[PDB]
């Protein structure tokens, strides 16, 4: 593809700054908007003690051995279920 | 900021026989001594830890 | 000055010397481990203990021989000493990074030694397959120390690979194209490309094993939807290129030794030798699952891996016949190095041919995990890689040291070793064909006779190893200094004298283009 | 089983093992021939004072020693792959038997009809009966009907093992979470021995396999009595 | 005195301190995993950072201040960096192989399906898509920085490099928040294993690449780069494009195809 | 492509060059002995006479030794070559290695 | 806003890098970056081999595409010949 | 006669059956009688 844009003649800083501010950062701004609209917590699902999940073959080397490193009490149940 | 590369070039090309890792001055020697002391003392400590871990501890 | 020179080195020759000393010390460790193996098996019954102590020994034997003896000696040792001299370069591209490749190896070895001292050691096989190597069947620090040992050895070799590739591409005389560089230099370049591509995949696989053991991942644990066979693919994706890494610098040294002691200015068929090493390197990446013919693989996959593996015989045969064509018409000098190289050509070929037997997946069903595999790879490693190491060591010892060996003692040493390795390993073909498994500390009674002979052979090789140490001592003790070396016009590494000065090629060679 | 001073394969007990023997004979002849030719040429190159040290043209002779090895490989690959696919062909078993590897013993399950299963452990050397084989006998053998196509399914409940019977040409890895299939057909009654063939820890050397091949009617009555 | 153009390096202690830092970090991880202690690990991490600092400090002294980087030396460093990136590609290839192996053949323990029963993947159109636009945008801004440097434009080099770094930081902060918010963990079977180890090593490389860009930023502030000689900047840009491309493979494979 | 006779004549011409120098004498002989042949008497004749023009008796003797060496186990070649060279040996006063005792070990 | 502020190599290159740059501008190659082009190599027109001492190693690629390089020390004084092809070389110390 | 380590870059003598005419003479320095012998060698070798 030629994409859909189209501006050479001797490539340069001016063109890449043009791309940075005229395409790249606007796209980041659009995606930032899209993401802030769709954030907001989702219902945490019923806890089911599936045996292929919440694996514990050795205690973790931190904490009480039973909490993952970026444990989030709201959405990460322990092997026994969500914390109080 | 002003461009002071020229004075650094003079400093690091001074004909004083120092190796490049010590050629900045006395701070190089201090940082070297700290690095090497941590490395050698840490290595001795790792050997102590091996000694400890090589035997059962009830 | 001593610390500056030997701990802070940026010199390709001194760093090569460090690697040779390290690899020689590792070779003693690996030899002792091999004698413990063969002592356990030298009569029926149990000598040392059950299969755990036995297979900690077996596992350490392999890691020591491969990672701490062969690769440091061939690549770190002969590679650092010879490659810059053979292209007229003033050092390696990254001379200070080069020194870190060396100094990562004593810590890697310490970690392996630690693995065997803590808990009950890592009794896993050098392949370290889960779940035996996982945290339930090998609970405790030993396997993790083994993983970290491999991590450090892997970083060492990957940075060394970057160094050798850069040096060989970028630091030749401007008139010298890649098709005017010696075959040993080619062999090191191709080995380095294999190292660069394969070791990161090993590193990925052993890191997954580390996280399965310590962070509750389940890459290889079916309870989490993982698969032990995935580990095997990642390991052997590295592990087949690895055996070509172990032999390629050997092929390069053999080309130089055969050329030199045939009184020739050049190997027969130079571009065919380059082609063959590149072809072997390439085909060595697409055959790894011949280590997995019994794991439950589909028939069409078995057919592909059978055929792709067998193809490697064609470029390898070009090299064997080109060595014979180099001898042809030579003024043969029956030096000790030549004896090592002639033994290499024959015994490597025997081991390559039993590898072709094993490539046939239908026969491999019966031969896999038996001593027939052990016989195959000890012919290519103990009578191939090691024969090339000994040949190169004897040939270039006067360059590195400035002193000569006693050639009569060196021929005695070759003779003893040749009897020893063949007595050790030839009977293991019979043990494999008749069904003796690998990694056994004891065997059904029927297998006694060949196990007894094999163990007696291993003691003859011990006597050869001890005599080697005396021979090196005698050379340094007597101090016969080199005078003239012939054929310098086609062996540039000798042209600066013996030993060469600390700095060579400060003025580069003159090579014009025409 | 292997016998003292044995040099080659155990005698074939299955047609597929007989095919492997003939294919091995074919391949070994080629191995011997090439090894001996290389040894002979080495000796030829080394036994004359005549010399020729100027540059030698390589192009013509490299055709020979590329084409001849390619032809030889094809002469190996053709019968090799024929046995591979014959090994793989559909056969329709009469019976399925599972074996599960464990540290350090095998269990067997025959659940086509009834729930039959048992463990099979090495006989300790101190308990061998006179004339029994050290490290090879088990307490409960894998009784099977002779002259019949059997599906063996192989897995493990702990680490890797590998279920091997050399005289039937069988070796199938025992992998937890995986159910590997192989087929077994004995042309003869008898006792056929094998040993665990993947390193599995402290007693890897000591968890053997013993098949006992008998007529169907004996196998049926044995099966019923093992319930 | 030499009459070739290559660099004979002064005898240096950093190879040894680097190797010993590797011993201390690995024996330190062992001590942490098995003997409940972080002591050796913290020493190893410290000596590793000191080693890297003084080693790359010395490379700057040798080139900007002492003039040892002739064109032949620079060409070697170019090959060195390309080969290093190749090795890192193969390292990630092993984790992509693990991901496809497990997801193309989901085992019964998973429910025989991908994503596994009980796994609720992130929506690839929310933060993962935003992270994709961020790294892509930073590939554009680092290219602007490169062209400004070659054209001799100090201010716009600094502006563009600052924007590139800001986007690298933004990606890292977004990824950190996504890690915390994720309802699955590294212990959630092979789904969590492949997800976090692969994106985790990717995140480490983003941090490494961001740090490298920040080093270039301060060397640029100190006028080290000329409009023609600035290999440290080129190497950091190549590494940055490598980090961007690995992300696109992760996004397509793990976040999108594997959802 | 070159017949035997053409090869021999090139080599005769090489050694016959009146002002051949010492370096060219050695280059010629050390190159020639690399080939799979014992040089024809007419080639050796020209090389010996080059030795004479270069006032080098020792190299003439050495050339005779290398003729014997190139024949290997074919013990008939060297006495034949010496027989053919006897008029030149007599004319130039060249003693054979045998006449000088230099065949003794 | 096309401005400046980035030093040039001409302004700021130093040490050996600067030596190489300044010599290349004069068309000189004191640090051996280029392959020298051969003369006819006769005794009358020998290849002239610069050196900062009184001997230098020569490698002779005797014919185009030879993979074998012929290596020898070239000493100050009378021209020497490649031992394989005879082409002449003469040291020019400076 | 005497070969020295510091001569390694100079043309050297070798006895090699396939390099019959080495790059240097075995003996470079001549006594009075050996000089007279090399003069006599310029005359008919039949008179030696
Ligand atoms: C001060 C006493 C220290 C005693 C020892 C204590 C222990 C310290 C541990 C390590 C410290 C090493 C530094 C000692 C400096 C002494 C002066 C002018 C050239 O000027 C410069 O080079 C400026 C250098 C700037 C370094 C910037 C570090 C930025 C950190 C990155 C944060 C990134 C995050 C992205 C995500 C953010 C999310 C919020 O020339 C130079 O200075 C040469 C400088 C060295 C160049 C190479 C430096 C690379 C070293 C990298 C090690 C870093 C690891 C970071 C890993 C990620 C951890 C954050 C300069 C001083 C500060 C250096 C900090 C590094
Ligand atoms: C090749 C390595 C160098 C040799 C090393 C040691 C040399 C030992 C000889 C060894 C000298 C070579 C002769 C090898 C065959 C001898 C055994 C045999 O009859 O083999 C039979 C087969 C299976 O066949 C059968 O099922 C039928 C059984 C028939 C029984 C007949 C009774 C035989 C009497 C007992 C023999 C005792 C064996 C001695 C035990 C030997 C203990 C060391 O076993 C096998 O396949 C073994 C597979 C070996 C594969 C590697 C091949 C390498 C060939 C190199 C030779 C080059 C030139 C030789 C000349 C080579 C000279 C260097
Ligand atoms: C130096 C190391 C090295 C080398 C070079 C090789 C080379 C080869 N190997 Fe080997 N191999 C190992 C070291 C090596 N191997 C190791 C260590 C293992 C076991 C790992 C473990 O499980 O621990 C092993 C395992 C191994 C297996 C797995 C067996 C099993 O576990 O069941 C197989 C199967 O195909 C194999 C095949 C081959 C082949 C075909 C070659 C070929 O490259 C050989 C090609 C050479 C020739 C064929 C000889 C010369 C050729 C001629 C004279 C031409 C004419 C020949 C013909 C026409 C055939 N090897
Ligand atoms: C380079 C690799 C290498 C080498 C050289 C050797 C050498 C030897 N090996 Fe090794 N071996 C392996 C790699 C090697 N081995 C591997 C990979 C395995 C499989 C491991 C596993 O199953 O997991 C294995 C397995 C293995 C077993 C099978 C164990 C089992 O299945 O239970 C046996 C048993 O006999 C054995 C024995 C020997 C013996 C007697 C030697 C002897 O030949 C050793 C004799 C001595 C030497 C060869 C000299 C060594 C030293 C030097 C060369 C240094 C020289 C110094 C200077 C040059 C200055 N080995
Ligand atoms: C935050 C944005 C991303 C930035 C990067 C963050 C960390 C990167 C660190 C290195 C990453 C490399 C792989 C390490 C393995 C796991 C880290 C995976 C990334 C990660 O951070 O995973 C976290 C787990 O970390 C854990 O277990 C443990 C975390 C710390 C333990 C590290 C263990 C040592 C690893 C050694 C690897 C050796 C590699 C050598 C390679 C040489 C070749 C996931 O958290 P969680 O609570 O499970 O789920 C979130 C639920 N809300
Ligand atoms: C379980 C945890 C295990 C952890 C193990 C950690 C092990 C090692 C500790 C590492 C300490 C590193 C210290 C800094 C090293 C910088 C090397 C470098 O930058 O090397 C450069 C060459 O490599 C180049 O370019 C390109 C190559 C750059 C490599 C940078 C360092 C990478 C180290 C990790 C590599 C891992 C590869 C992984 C792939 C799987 C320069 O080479 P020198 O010879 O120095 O100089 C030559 C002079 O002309 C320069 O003026
Ligand atoms: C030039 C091409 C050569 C062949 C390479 C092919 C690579 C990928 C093939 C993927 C095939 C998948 C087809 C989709 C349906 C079947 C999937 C499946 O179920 O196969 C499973 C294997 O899966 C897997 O990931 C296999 C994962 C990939 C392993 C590839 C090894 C290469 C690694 C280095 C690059 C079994
Ligand atoms: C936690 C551990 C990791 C922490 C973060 C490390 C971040 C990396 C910082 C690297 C800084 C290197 C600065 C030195 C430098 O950039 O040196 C340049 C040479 O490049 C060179 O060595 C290039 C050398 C750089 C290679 C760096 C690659 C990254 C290595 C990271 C380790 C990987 C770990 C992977 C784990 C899976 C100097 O030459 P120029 O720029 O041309 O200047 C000369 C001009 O001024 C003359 O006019
Ligand atoms: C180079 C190879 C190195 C291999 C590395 C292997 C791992 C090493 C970490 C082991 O370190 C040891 O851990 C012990 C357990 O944490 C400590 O004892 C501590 O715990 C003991 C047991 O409770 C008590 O006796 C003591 O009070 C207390 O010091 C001990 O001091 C420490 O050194
Ligand atoms: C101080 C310097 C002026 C150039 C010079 O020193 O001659 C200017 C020019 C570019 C500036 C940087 C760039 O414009 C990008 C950044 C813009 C932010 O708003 C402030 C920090 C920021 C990082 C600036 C800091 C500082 O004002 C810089 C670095
Ligand atoms: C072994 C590897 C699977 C690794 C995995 O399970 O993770 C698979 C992936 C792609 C496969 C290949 C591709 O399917 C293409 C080929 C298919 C042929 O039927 C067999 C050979 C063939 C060349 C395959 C061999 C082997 O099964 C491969 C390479
Ligand atoms: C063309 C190339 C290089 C020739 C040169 O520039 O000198 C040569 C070197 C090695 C050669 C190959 C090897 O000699 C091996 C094979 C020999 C067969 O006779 C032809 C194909 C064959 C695969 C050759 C093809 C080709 O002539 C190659 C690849
Ligand atoms: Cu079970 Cu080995
Ligand atoms: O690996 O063969
Ligand atoms: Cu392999
Ligand atoms: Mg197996
Ligand atoms: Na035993
Ligand atoms: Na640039
Ligand atoms: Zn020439």
């Amino acid at each position: 593809a030629s994409a859909a844009k189209g501006d050479h003649g001797g490539t340069g800083a001016r063109t890449w700054r043009f791309l940075t501010f005229g395409l790249a950062l606007p796209s980041v701004a659009l995606c930032t908007l899209n993401s802030w609209l769709h954030s907001g917590h989702r219902e945490r699902p019923a806890f089911i003690p599936y045996h292929h999940l919440r694996i514990r073959t050795k205690p973790f080397s931190w904490g009480d051995g039973n909490h993952t490193f970026f444990h989030n009490p709201r959405v990460n149940p322990l092997p026994t279920g969500y914390e109080k | 900021f002003e461009n002071r590369v020229a004075e650094k070039q003079k400093l690091f090309q001074e004909d004083n026989g120092l190796p490049v890792h010590l050629k900045g001055g006395a701070t190089d020697n201090i940082l070297y001594r700290v690095t090497m002391t941590l490395c050698l003392g840490g290595t001795l400590y790792s050997l102590y830890c091996l000694g400890w871990a090589s035997f059962p501890h009830k | 000055m001593f610390i500056n020179r030997w701990l802070f080195s940026t010199n390709h020759k001194d760093i090569g010397t460090l690697y040779l000393l390290f690899g020689a010390w590792a070779g003693m460790v690996g030899t002792a481990l091999s004698l413990l193996i063969r002592a356990e098996l030298g009569q029926p019954g149990t000598l040392l203990g059950d299969d755990q102590i036995y297979n900690v020994v077996v596992t350490a034997h392999a890691f020591v021989m491969i990672f701490f003896m062969v690769m440091p000696i061939m690549i770190g040792g002969f590679g650092n000493w010879l490659v810059p001299l053979m292209i007229g370069a003033p050092d390696m591209a990254f001379p200070r990074m080069n020194n870190m490749s060396f100094w990562l190896l004593p810590p890697s070895f310490l970690l392996l030694l630690a693995s065997s001292m803590v808990e009950a050691g890592a009794g896993t096989g050098w392949t370290v397959y889960p779940p035996l190597a996982g945290n339930l069947a090998h609970a405790g620090a030993s396997v993790d120390l083994t993983i970290f040992s491999l991590h450090l050895a892997g970083v060492s070799s990957i940075l060394g690979a970057i160094n050798f590739i850069t040096t060989i591409i970028n630091m030749k005389p401007p008139a010298m194209s890649q098709y005017q560089t010696p075959l040993f230099v080619w062999s090191v370049m191709i080995t380095a490309v294999l190292l660069l591509l394969s070791l990161p995949v090993l590193a990925a696989g052993i890191t997954m094993l580390l996280t399965d053991r310590n962070l509750n991942t389940t890459f290889f644990d079916p309870a989490g939807g993982g698969d032990p066979i995935l580990y095997q693919h990642l390991f052997w994706f590295f592990g087949h290129p690895e055996v070509y890494i172990l032999i390629l610098p050997g092929f390069g040294m053999i080309s130089h030794i055969v050329t030199y002691y045939s009184g020739k200015k050049e190997p027969f068929g130079y571009m065919g030798m380059v082609w063959a090493m590149m072809s072997i390197g390439f085909l060595g990446f697409i055959v790894w699952a011949h280590h997995m013919f019994t794991v439950g693989m589909d028939v069409d996959t078995r057919a592909y891996f059978t055929s792709a593996t067998m193809i490697i015989a064609i470029p390898t045969g070009v090299k064997v016949f080109s060595w014979l064509a180099t001898l042809h018409g030579g003024n043969i000098k029956w030096s000790p190095a030549m004896m090592w190289a002639l033994g290499f050509i024959f015994l490597f070929t025997v081991g390559g041919l039993t590898g072709i037997v094993l490539a046939n997946s239908s026969l491999d069903i019966v031969l896999h995990d038996t001593y027939y595999v052990v016989a195959h790879f000890h012919y290519v490693l103990s009578m191939g890689a090691v024969f090339a190491i000994m040949g190169g060591f004897v040939h270039w010892f006067p360059l590195f040291s400035g002193y000569t060996l006693n050639d009569t003692w060196a021929k005695i040493h070759f003779a003893i070793m040749f009897v020893g390795v063949n007595m050790t390993f030839f009977p293991q073909h019979f043990l494999g064909l008749s069904g003796m498994p690998r990694r056994y500390s004891d065997y059904p009674d029927a297998y006694t006779m060949w196990n007894t002979i094999s163990s007696m052979g291993s003691f003859i090789s011990l006597t050869a190893v001890m005599l080697m140490v005396f021979i090196i001592w005698e050379a340094f003790a007597s101090k016969r200094e080199v005078l003239t070396v012939d054929l310098t016009t086609t062996n540039l590494e000798w042209l600066n004298g013996c030993p060469p000065p600390y700095h060579t090629f400060e003025e580069p060679t003159y090579v014009n283009l025409k | 089983m292997a016998y003292p001073m044995q040099l080659g394969f155990q005698d074939a007990t299955s047609p597929i093992m007989e095919e492997l023997l003939h294919f091995h004979d074919h391949t070994l002849m080629i191995v011997f021939l090439i090894s001996s030719l290389v040894l002979y040429i080495i000796s030829l190159m080394l036994t004359t004072k005549l010399t020729h040290t100027s540059t030698m043209d390589a192009q013509e002779v490299e055709t020979i020693w590329t084409i001849l090895p390619a032809i030889i490989l094809i002469l190996i690959a053709l019968p090799s792959l024929r046995i591979l696919y014959m090994m793989d062909e559909i056969n329709n078993p009469s019976l399925t038997v599972k074996t599960m590897g464990h540290q350090w013993y095998w269990s067997y399950e025959y659940t086509d009809y009834e729930d039959l299963s048992f463990d099979s452990y090495m006989i300790p050397t101190s308990e061998l009966k006179p004339g029994e084989l050290r490290l090879l006998e088990v307490d409960n053998r894998v009784v099977l009907p002779m002259e019949m196509t059997i599906r063996m399914l192989v897995s493990s409940e702990d680490v890797l093992h590998s279920w091997a019977v050399p005289s039937l040409g069988l070796k199938t890895d025992a992998i937890p979470g995986r159910l590997n299939q192989t087929t077994l057909m004995s042309s003869r009654p008898g006792l056929y021995y094998g040993q665990c063939s993947e390193i599995c820890g402290s007693n890897h050397s000591f968890m053997p396999i013993v098949l006992e091949l008998v007529p169907l009617k004996y196998f049926e009555k044995w099966s019923a009595s093992m319930l | 005195h030499q009459t070739h153009a290559y660099h004979m390096v002064n005898p240096s202690p950093w190879p040894l301190t680097g190797a010993l830092s590797a011993l201390l970090m690995t024996s330190g991880l062992t001590m942490w995993f098995h003997f409940n202690s972080m002591t050796l690990l913290m020493i190893g991490l410290t000596t590793n950072m000191l080693t890297m600092y003084q080693w790359w400090r010395d490379v700057i002294r040798e080139s900007t201040f002492q003039g040892h980087h002739t064109p032949a030396v620079q060409k070697g460093l170019r090959y060195g960096m390309i080969l290093f990136i190749i090795s890192e590609v193969l390292f990630f290839t092993g984790f992509f192989w693990a991901f496809y192996h497990s997801s193309l053949a989901p085992t019964p323990e998973l429910g025989g399906c991908w994503p596994p029963t009980g796994i609720h993947p992130l929506n690839p159109l929310e933060v993962p898509l935003l992270n994709t636009s961020v790294l892509l945008a930073s590939g554009v801004s680092i290219t602007w920085a490169h062209h400004s440097l070659m054209e001799g434009d100090r201010k716009h080099m600094l502006q563009a490099l600052f924007i590139t770094i800001t986007l690298g930081v933004y990606f890292t902060l977004l990824q950190a928040s996504e890690y915390y918010e994720a309802p699955f963990t590294i212990s959630d079977g092979v789904y969590g294993s492949t997800f976090f180890v692969a994106t985790g090593f990717h995140g480490l490389h983003v941090i490494i690449g961001s740090t490298f860009l920040i080093v270039c930023f301060f060397r640029q502030l100190k006028f080290h780069f000329t409009s023609n000689h600035h290999f440290g900047f080129e190497a950091a840009a190549w590494y940055w494009h490598f980090v961007d491309v690995v992300w696109l493979f992760l996004y397509v494979s793990i976040y999108w195809w594997g959802s | 492509h070159e017949t035997d006779e053409e090869f021999d004549a090139r080599w005769v011409t090489y050694f016959n060059k009146p002002d051949i120098d010492a370096w060219e004498l050695r280059k010629g002989m050390n190159t020639l002995v690399g080939y799979d042949l014992v040089p024809e008497p007419k080639i050796i004749d020209a090389a010996l006479r080059a030795c004479r023009r270069l006032n080098d008796f020792a190299s003439a003797v050495r050339i005779l030794e290398v003729v014997k060496d190139k024949a290997g186990p074919h013990k008939e070649i060297y006495p034949y070559v010496i027989q053919e060279l006897r008029p030149t040996l007599n004319e130039l006063g060249i003693s054979t290695p045998e006449e000088l005792g230099l065949d003794k070990v | 806003a096309s401005g400046g502020g980035v030093p040039t190599d001409e302004e700021q290159a130093t040490g050996l890098e600067r030596e190489v740059m300044l010599a290349a501008r004069k068309g000189q190659d004191p640090y051996n970056i280029l392959a020298p082009k051969a003369t006819s190599g006769t005794k009358e027109d020998p290849n002239l081999v610069p050196s900062i001492t009184n001997k230098r190693i020569v490698g002779c690629i005797c014919e185009e595409d030879n993979s074998t390089v012929i290596w020898f020390w070239l000493h100050k004084g009378e021209a020497q010949r490649c031992p394989s092809c005879g082409t002449h070389y003469k040291l020019v110390p400076h | 006669s005497v070969v020295k380590s510091e001569d390694y870059a100079l043309p050297s003598y070798v006895d090699r059956r396939d390099y019959p005419l080495p790059d240097v003479a075995h003996v470079k320095n001549l006594s009075a009688s050996q000089k007279a012998l090399k003069e006599k060698e310029k005359a008919s070798w039949s008179s030696l």
